[PDB]
């Protein structure tokens, strides 16, 4: 939708620029949650509301 | 709760029972359970070794 | 209440047996507890019922 629809090379490059910041991140954010996770994989204790 | 800086008892209350609340978990399973796990076998050795 | 009311040494050494257990597990302990409560620190938002 932006002002670069046409324009694939630069378009392309504001992607990669995405791309790279996310696959910099990716393992972090991976391990993170299943460290923040190893309790309810012991125990997934279901609240009747849940 | 949408005047929060309004009523900073309650809000201060809530954060202190939520990390609590999840800080337990993580507790539970990680510390305790190894506690539980690794308690007897190191009262076996150290008393043996005693 | 245990049988080992008398023998304060083995006493110890139970004693000292568990400490060392929970010593051993502590730091792992506080660091995940922390990488858990990463969200809440950001942005503790407080739901209606909390």
């Amino acid at each position: 939708k932006s002002s670069f629809a046409k324009h694939p090379s630069a378009r392309k490059v504001i992607s990669d620029a995405a791309a790279t910041v996310l696959a910099d991140r990716s393992y972090a954010t991976s391990d993170g949650i299943e460290i923040s996770l190893k309790p309810y994989k012991f125990d997934p204790d279901i609240q009747p509301n849940e | 709760l949408t005047n929060k800086y309004y009523c900073p008892e309650v809000f201060l209350d809530a954060v202190a029972t939520k990390l609590a609340q999840t800080a337990v978990l993580f507790l539970n399973v990680e510390m305790l359970n190894d506690f539980y796990v690794r308690f007897p076998r190191e009262v076996e050795a150290k008393l043996h070794e005693h």
